[PDB]
């Protein structure tokens, strides 16, 4: 009777349905609910799943640069990057027919191929690596280095290598150690590297392990360093006639401050990135040297926690008791990271748009596509998980006595202001914003497109002439040639910067208009109304009217009956569910956004999108359906074309999209009669209840129903938008 | 017959040596199939693309390698 | 008892019982007890067969005949189908004869003579000599294939060319030269992490999670 | 490889590890973590 | 520009500032043990990693280590470098 | 006992039980006890390897062979290196999975079969201390010779030559400047 599989649950082992197998599935690294799981086993078992997280990341690094070095065209790239297209990795799928390897033989390969939207060709060609042996080595190193963190993930749980837990409950040391060291020594030594191989190799000088202990990266070799003669290391950066790759107009500076574009590539200049990160290694080494260890100097979080209370009360007893909150719950260091990373990964992407750090990228249309959609879905999962797991605090790991009177008590005690203002907002701005995007629909059905409400974004458009955008005439700060702040940047980042945000031609600082003003607002009314959504299931997390006793219930848990009006969707689990819907539209809409502007852009006609973006027929028209031409043409009863993957794909995430809709729309208590029939006719049935199941059939459960709609909906969404975005993208450019 | 039949299954009448079989037989007729059936059978992805392919036409504006 | 890296430890189920016993099982192929006769038994006939095919090698090649990797296309007193067939209908009932008796016996015979053991020499000293020379043979055969695929020249030719310049005519500097030295030094390198393993956990045996093993037991 | 990196996978190396990917390995998988699965606990 | 003389000075005066004019206070601002008492209790390997496991005794009178003076002498001479590097572009924005 | 500094109280894990104690673990590394056994023979073993190694590079130095010692890999034997490696690793695995064998038991050092290995009878607390001790300065050493080597600078009695004949022109603040005229 009792199985086996769930070890961690013994719960799930006498489970005699198939939702055992779904439950362990889907249990198995939620280690606190674990049977006889101590905190200390715990945070050990956390240590072992991120070293093994890292040996999948370096392995699956590893074998990106592998493909790229066996089956792609990196060496040929390198050559004539602007017209030669990367591949990828090749196909071999004996489903093929010859039509098909014959559309897929692209970038000059000997047969079929995936052509790369990833970008990894520009930063390694950006880096230095400039042969498949570079990236061979690389992929070699990369899976020597994983296979040394899954070593350490087997070691620290070996058990006089299990760390104590107080070990990992050392704050000050980790983070002295994290921004040091691990921020920034590895910025410094990523400024060596740029110093000593790249911004050589950018020269057409070749640096490697063979040769990069006896070529000097600068002239005048450490001199300018011990003697704080700085800027010698300035002196003669690259021209603007320089060829990336090439001695033709060198330079011989290795830290400068251009600003702006290498104008052969289009990308920021890799002296600037190599003074970047010295800047930024400095910085957190003497950050990482804050916070007290071993040695009697630094501070301890908990003395600044509990010194930062405001006197008049307005914040209660401040931060006293958070050092304990945050350093006793995982849930709250995690929602923590998870926010700042989801941050700071949409800061990637909106900044490798506008300041493309790698050459030749910002004219290959499809990575920069991919790139940002790809960081910005991702991106909003983890801000949804951020939340998703600040619930989970809430719930799991929130003590409301030795949190009295703080920060983190006073939220709670004003949720309902939180949440009836985050209301507020998102009311607001849906009603007006639909209801501007309706008005000038109707004004365009009606032919007058003169009575649309075109708001011009004059704040925005003021902070873009504040960056010196010439363009609207504000003439206030940097676009101001007689302030002081564009005074003072003339011998500095300036000049580059200055013509490089007024090219119109870059994505730095693009011309906004009124479409800009609308869609800026959707995603507004979309931010606000996803973290209404997931602050709501977080503050009414450990209860509320309907259900007061909800954290005795856990953070997921089906519903509290059809009683008390009713209760489905009462638990934050599904409060996080309502958001990850509301996420994507967000994400959809910034896309969207994006990938419109870009196109009109690279099709040298912005003014479709001016003119098009201030009513949603002209998104429906010019951008969703003009662009869909080609990808739907990928096969066609006349043949196909390299574009028949990504039309399959789009079909694909239709179909994941609206198979989600079943499980979303579709409750359990249909499928559980049917599956009861099932039943009946398999044991009714010869020759076929010669065969029997060991697990009783059972329908999903309603949380499981809503994570297999969710999943189901959000693969369809990404995977069709992803076929969509490469398909309009690869298909003119 | 039966007698025929008792003793040809008598090496895999166990649990692992049939499924010793299937993992010799199935890993076997995969590698010879990419080795030499998928070859044999005349695979489009064995031949080639016979072609220039679509090499040079990148996109409809940037006619891309 | 000496094992296959010095200080190994051997699994449970190589208790030394066996003959050639080293406590080398890393994979755990052989936890099952009839697993591991049947693969005892097929030790030893793959390492006869192994003995027999070095010896007619070095035979082939010491003499003015064809290589062993050609000898297959030459031309001989039967059509190829013929032999394949007296070769099948020989060896259904040679290794019927022999099934029975492994089922019986345990071990190997003829046919019908269960110990194949005219002159009585069956001590378990000339067992494990059979044992030792029967790896060392199917090493032997292996090497040959290996060495006349990677060269054209036969076993004894590949070692008068080593006998020649020993430092830069051996396997690192062949075509399978850096597979080799990696692979030699990862070996190197493994038994310190297996003897990692029985430190940390000292007395404590560890289920590698393969589908043979049943490790969930 | 001959000599510009060893290591090279050869030529037949997809037409034998597509396979193997996709095919035997998930076959592999999926019995046996449907043995264990099913298995009872004593 | 004498860097010798830029960072002798730095570090010097920032030691001095650090022992005769910051140590009162860096003293009372570093007396934690308190309500924040010690991060660990326990005698695990990885507990006592935590613990000062060195006192760096110094017969200063003042009570100014090798600590002390690595942390004062840093703040001297990435002081002393600003100094040189931002006189090394020959002036100033304003 | 004499600690690494003056006035210092020497740390609870650090008693004068074994060969090199001065009182220097700043970091508190050792503060475990089979950890510290284990950092113990590690200590010994990289002062060995560096005793030898600083010998090697002196005796290859003051001995007339071609090339320097950070530049004798890449030259050309009666072996090529492709062949050499495995080799060595092949011998170097056998000795040190012995020695390894042999630190489990006897928790000491030896070369195969001998633990300690002593055949002269020349052990002594003070000869472990000598051995610790100059297998310190052998590590400090080495790491001088390849940091005073670091790109195609001098050799180590080169360097000390060129340190005698000018003592303020020629120091790590002449040739820390002054790279791009050794390079
Ligand atoms: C650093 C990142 C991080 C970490 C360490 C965790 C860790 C955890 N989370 Mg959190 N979480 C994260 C990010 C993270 N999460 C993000 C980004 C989100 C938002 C998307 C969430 C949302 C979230 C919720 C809502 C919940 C958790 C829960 C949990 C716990 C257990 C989850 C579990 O059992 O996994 C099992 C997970 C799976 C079996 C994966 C499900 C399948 C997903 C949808 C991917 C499927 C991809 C599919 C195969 C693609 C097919 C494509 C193909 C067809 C082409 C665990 C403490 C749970 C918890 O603590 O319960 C109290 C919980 O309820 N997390
Ligand atoms: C197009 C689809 C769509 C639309 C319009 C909305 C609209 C809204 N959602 Mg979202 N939502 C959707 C899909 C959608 N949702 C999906 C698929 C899910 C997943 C289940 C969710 C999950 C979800 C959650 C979890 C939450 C919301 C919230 C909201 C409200 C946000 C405030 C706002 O924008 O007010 C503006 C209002 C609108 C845009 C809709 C009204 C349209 C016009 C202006 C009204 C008048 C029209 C007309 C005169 C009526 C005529 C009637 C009769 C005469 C025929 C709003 C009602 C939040 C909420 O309610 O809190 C405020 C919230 O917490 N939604
Ligand atoms: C595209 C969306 C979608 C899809 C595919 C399905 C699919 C299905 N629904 Mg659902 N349903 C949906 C949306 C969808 N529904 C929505 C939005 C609603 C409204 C709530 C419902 C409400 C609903 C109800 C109320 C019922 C169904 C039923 C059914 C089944 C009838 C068809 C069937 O079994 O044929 C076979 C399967 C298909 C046609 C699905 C596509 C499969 C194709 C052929 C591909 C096969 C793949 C192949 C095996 C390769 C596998 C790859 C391997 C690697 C795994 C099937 C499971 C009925 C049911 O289950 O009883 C029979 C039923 O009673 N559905
Ligand atoms: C070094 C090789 C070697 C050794 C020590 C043995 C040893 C043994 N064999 Mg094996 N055998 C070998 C090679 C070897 N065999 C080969 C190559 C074949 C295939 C032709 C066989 C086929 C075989 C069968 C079919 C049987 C044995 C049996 C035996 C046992 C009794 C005979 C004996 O002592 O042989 C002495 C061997 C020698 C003195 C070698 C001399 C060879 C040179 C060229 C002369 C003994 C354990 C019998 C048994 O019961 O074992 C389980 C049995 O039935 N052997
Ligand atoms: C006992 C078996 C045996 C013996 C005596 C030899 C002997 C030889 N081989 Mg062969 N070889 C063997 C097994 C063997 N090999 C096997 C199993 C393989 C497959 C991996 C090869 C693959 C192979 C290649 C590809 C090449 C050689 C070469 C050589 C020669 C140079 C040595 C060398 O670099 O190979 C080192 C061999 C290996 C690393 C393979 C493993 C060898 C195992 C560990 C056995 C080691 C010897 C054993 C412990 C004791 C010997 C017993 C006795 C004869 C003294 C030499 C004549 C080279 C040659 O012909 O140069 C002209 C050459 O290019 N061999
Ligand atoms: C420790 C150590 C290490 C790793 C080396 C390594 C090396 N030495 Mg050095 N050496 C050392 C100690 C060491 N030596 C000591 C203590 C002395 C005294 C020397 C004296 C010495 C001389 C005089 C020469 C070398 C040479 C060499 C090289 C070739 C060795 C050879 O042919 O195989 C050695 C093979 C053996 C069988 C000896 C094992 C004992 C190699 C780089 C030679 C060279 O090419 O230098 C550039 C050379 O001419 N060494
Ligand atoms: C483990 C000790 C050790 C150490 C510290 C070194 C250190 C070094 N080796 Mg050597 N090497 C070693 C063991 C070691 N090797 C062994 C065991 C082998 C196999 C025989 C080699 C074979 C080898 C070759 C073939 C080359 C080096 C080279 C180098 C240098 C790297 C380039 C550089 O930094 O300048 C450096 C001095 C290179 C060199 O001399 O640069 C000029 C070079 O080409 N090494
Ligand atoms: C080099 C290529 C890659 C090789 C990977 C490793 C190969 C694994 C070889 C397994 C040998 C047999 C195991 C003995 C069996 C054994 O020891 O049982 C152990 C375990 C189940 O244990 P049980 O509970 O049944 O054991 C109880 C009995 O032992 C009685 O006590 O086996 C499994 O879980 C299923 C494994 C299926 C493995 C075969 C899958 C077939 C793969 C081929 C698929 C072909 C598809 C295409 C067809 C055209
Ligand atoms: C639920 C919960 C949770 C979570 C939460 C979250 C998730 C949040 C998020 C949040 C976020 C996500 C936030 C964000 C923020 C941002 C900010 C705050 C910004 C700022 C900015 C600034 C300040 C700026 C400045 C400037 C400018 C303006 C520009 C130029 C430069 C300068 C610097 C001048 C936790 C776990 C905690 C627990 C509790 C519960
Ligand atoms: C005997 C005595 C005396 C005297 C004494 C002395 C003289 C002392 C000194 C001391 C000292 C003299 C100290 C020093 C220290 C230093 C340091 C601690 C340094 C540091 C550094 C660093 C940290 C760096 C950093 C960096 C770099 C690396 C580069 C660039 C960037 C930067 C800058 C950031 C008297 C008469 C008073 C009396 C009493 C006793
Ligand atoms: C279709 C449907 C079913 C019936 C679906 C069954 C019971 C589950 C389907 C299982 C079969 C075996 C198909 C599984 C196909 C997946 C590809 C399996 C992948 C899982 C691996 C990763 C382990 C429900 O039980 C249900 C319950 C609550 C709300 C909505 C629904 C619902 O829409
Ligand atoms: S089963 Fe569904 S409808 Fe019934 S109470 Fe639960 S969530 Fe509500």
């Amino acid at each position: 009777a009792t199985k086996l599989f769930p070890k961690f649950s013994q719960g799930l082992a006498q489970d005699p349905t198939t939702r055992r197998i779904w439950y362990g599935l889907a249990m198995a690294h939620d280690f606190e609910s674990h049977d006889g799981m101590t905190e200390e086993n715990l945070y050990q078992k956390i240590f072992a799943s991120h070293f093994g997280q890292l040996s999948i990341i370096f392995l699956w690094t590893s074998g990106n640069l592998f493909h790229v070095a066996w089956q792609g065209n990196f060496e040929q790239w390198v050559t004539d990057p602007v017209h030669i297209r990367p591949i990828a990795h090749a196909i071999w799928d004996p489903h093929f027919g010859q039509p098909a390897v014959e559309a897929f033989t692209r970038g000059g390969a000997s047969g079929p191929v995936n052509i790369s939207t990833s970008g990894v060709y520009q930063w390694w060609y950006t880096i230095g690596m400039r042969t498949n042996q570079d990236l061979y080595v690389g992929s070699v190193f990369l899976a020597l280095v994983s296979a040394i963190f899954l070593f350490a993930g087997w070691l620290h749980l070996q058990p006089n290598f299990q760390p104590s837990l107080s070990w990992f409950k050392d704050a000050e040391s980790r983070l002295n150690h994290h921004l040091s060291g691990l921020f920034g020594v590895s910025s410094l030594a990523w400024t060596g590297h740029l110093v000593h191989v790249a911004i050589p190799e950018s020269r057409g000088q070749h640096v490697g392990w063979d040769n990069f202990l006896s070529v000097l990266p600068h002239p005048q070799g450490l001199t300018p360093f011990f003697t704080g003669n700085w800027a010698a290391y300035a002196q003669s950066p690259d021209t603007a006639s320089h060829v990336f790759g090439t001695a033709q107009g060198s330079g011989q500076a290795i830290l400068t401050f251009l600003g702006g574009f290498h104008p052969q590539t289009q990308s920021l200049w890799l002296t600037d990135m190599a003074h970047h990160h010295l800047a930024i290694a400095v910085i957190f080494i003497v950050a990482g040297h804050m916070y007290r260890t071993n040695f009697g100097i630094g501070h301890r979080m908990q003395a600044i926690l509990e010194a930062h209370t405001p006197p008049s009360g307005s914040l209660g007893a401040g931060h006293k008791g958070l050092f304990d909150t945050v350093n006793n719950s995982l849930h709250f260091q995690l929602g923590l990271a998870l926010a700042s990373v989801g941050t700071i990964t949409s800061l990637v992407a909106q900044h490798m748009y506008s300041l493309p750090p790698y050459a030749f990228q910002a004219i290959d249309f499809t990575t920069q596509a991919a790139l940002y959609t790809h960081h910005q879905y991702i991106a909003g999962f983890i801000m949804c998980g951020a939340f998703a797991h600040g619930a989970i605090f809430f719930i799991r790991d929130y003590d409301p006595e030795q949190n009295k009177g703080n920060v983190l008590a006073r939220m709670l005690d004003h949720k309902e202001a939180l949440i009836s203002h985050l209301s507020w907002v998102s009311l607001f701005l849906g009603f007006h914003t639909l209801g501007l995007y309706v008005h000038n629909d109707v004004m365009q059905a009606f032919g007058t497109p003169e009575k649309q409400i075109l708001i011009e974004p004059v704040f925005a458009q003021w902070i873009q002439a504040a960056h010196g955008k010439a363009l609207y005439g504000f003439d206030f700060l940097l676009s101001s040639k007689t302030s002081a702040a564009f005074a003072n940047g003339q011998s500095l980042w300036l000049p580059g910067w200055l013509d490089a945000i007024n090219n119109n031609q870059n994505s730095l600082f693009l011309t906004i208009g009124p479409g800009d003003f609308l869609v800026h607002h959707a995603i507004a009314l979309g931010l606000h109304t996803t973290t209404l959504i997931l602050v709501k299931g977080a503050l009414d997390a450990r209860g509320s009217k309907l259900m007061p006793d909800k954290k005795d219930f856990g953070y997921s848990f089906p519903c509290d009956g059809p009683g008390r009006g009713g209760t489905c969707d009462i638990s934050a689990y599904d409060a996080f569910y309502l958001a990850v819907f509301w996420m994507l539209n967000t994400i959809g809409w910034v896309t969207f956004y994006w990938h419109w502007k870009h196109l009109t852009l690279w099709q040298g006609n912005v003014a479709q999108f001016d003119e098009s973006s201030t009513y949603l027929m002209g998104w429906l028209r010019d951008y969703l359906w003009l662009n869909s031409s080609q990808l739907i043409n990928g096969y066609n009863p006349f043949g196909m074309n390299s574009l028949s993957v990504w039309a399959w794909t789009f079909l694909f995430g239709h179909l994941i999209y609206a198979t989600g809709f079943m499980f979303l729309i579709s409750w359990r208590g249909y499928w559980q009669e049917l599956i009861e029939t099932l039943v009946w006719a398999h044991e009714k049935t010869p020759l076929a209840n010669l065969v029997y199941w060991k697990d009783k059939p059972v329908a999903l459960s309603i949380v499981q129903a809503r994570l297999v709609g969710l999943a189901h909906f959000s693969v369809g969404y990404i995977f069709t938008y992803a076929a969509f975005l490469i398909a309009s993208t690869s298909g003119r450019f | 017959q039966a007698k025929f039949f008792t003793q040809a299954t008598d090496i895999i009448s166990r649990r692992e040596s049939l499924r010793a079989l299937v993992a010799l037989s199935g890993i076997a007729a995969i590698v010879t199939y990419g080795l030499k059936g998928a070859k044999d059978a005349d695979l489009p992805i064995t031949k080639g693309p016979q072609t220039t392919g679509e090499n040079g036409k990148g996109g409809s504006v940037r006619s891309r390698l | 008892r000496p094992m296959w890296y010095p200080g190994a430890t051997a699994p449970a189920h190589l208790d030394g019982s066996m003959l050639g016993d080293y406590g080398f099982d890393p994979l755990r192929l052989g936890v099952n007890k009839d697993n591991l006769k049947w693969f005892r038994e097929a030790e030893l006939t793959n390492g006869r067969w192994a003995m027999a095919a070095v010896v007619g090698i070095l035979f082939t090649d010491a003499v003015g005949l064809p290589k062993f990797w050609t000898a297959g296309a030459e031309k001989y007193a039967l059509d190829n189908q013929t032999l394949a067939l007296i070769e099948v209908a020989v060896f259904a009932v040679l290794e019927g004869k022999r099934y029975e008796i492994y089922k019986k016996t345990g071990e190997t015979g003829f046919l019908s003579f269960a110990p194949f053991d005219p002159m009585g020499m069956k001590s378990e000293e000339m067992k494990l000599k059979e044992l030792k020379n029967g790896r060392l043979a199917m090493l032997a055969f292996l090497g040959f294939c290996s060495q006349a695929a990677v060269y054209g020249k036969g076993p004894i030719e590949t070692l008068q060319l080593h006998l020649a310049d020993p430092g830069h005519n051996n396997i690192y500097t062949s075509s399978v030269g850096p597979e080799t030295a990696v692979t030699v030094a990862v070996l190197c390198v493994l038994p310190m992490i297996i003897e990692a393993t029985k430190t940390l956990n000292p007395g404590k045996e560890s289920v590698p999670y393969f589908p043979w093993n049943e490790p969930w037991n | 490889a001959a000599q510009g990196y060893p290591f090279v996978p050869p030529s037949w190396a997809p037409s034998v590890f597509v396979p193997l990917t996709g095919l035997v390995l998930p076959a592999i998988a999926m019995a046996t973590l449907f043995v264990y699965i099913e298995k009872e606990a004593p | 520009l004498d860097p010798q003389i830029v960072i002798s000075g730095s570090t010097a005066a920032f030691l001095a500032i650090g022992r005769f004019v910051f140590l009162g206070y860096q003293r009372r601002e570093a007396n934690f043990d308190s309500t924040v008492g010690p991060k660990t209790t326990g005698a695990t390997y990885f507990d006592d990693l935590q613990k000062n496991s060195t006192i760096f005794a110094t017969n200063d009178p003042a009570g100014f280590n090798i600590i002390d003076v690595a942390g004062w002498g840093a703040l001297g001479h990435a002081v002393g470098f600003a100094v040189l590097a931002i006189n090394s572009l020959q002036g100033a924005n304003l | 006992r004499p600690t690494w500094l003056p006035g210092l109280n020497p740390p609870a894990h650090l008693k004068g039980a074994l060969a090199g104690d001065n009182g220097f673990d700043p970091l508190g590394l050792g503060q475990d006890e089979g950890r510290l056994k284990w950092y113990a023979e590690a200590e010994k073993t990289n002062g060995r390897w560096a005793m030898m190694a600083v010998a090697g590079i002196l005796g290859q130095e003051l001995l007339g062979v071609t090339p320097a010692w950070w530049e004798a890999g890449a030259k050309e034997y009666d072996i090529p290196a492709q062949a050499l490696t495995p080799i060595e690793f092949i011998v170097m695995g056998f000795l040190e999975i012995k020695r390894y064998q042999g630190f489990k038991q006897t928790g000491t050092s030896g070369f195969i079969n001998s633990f300690p290995f002593d055949p002269a009878g020349m052990n002594s607390p003070s000869m472990a201390t000598k051995e610790v001790k100059n297998g310190r300065l052998a590590m400090v050493a080495f790491i001088g010779f390849c940091v005073q080597a670091l790109a195609t600078r001098t050799q180590p009695i080169e360097g000390l030559t060129a340190h005698l004949a000018d003592p303020f022109g020629k120091n790590i603040t002449y040739y820390l400047t002054h790279l791009p005229e050794t390079l």
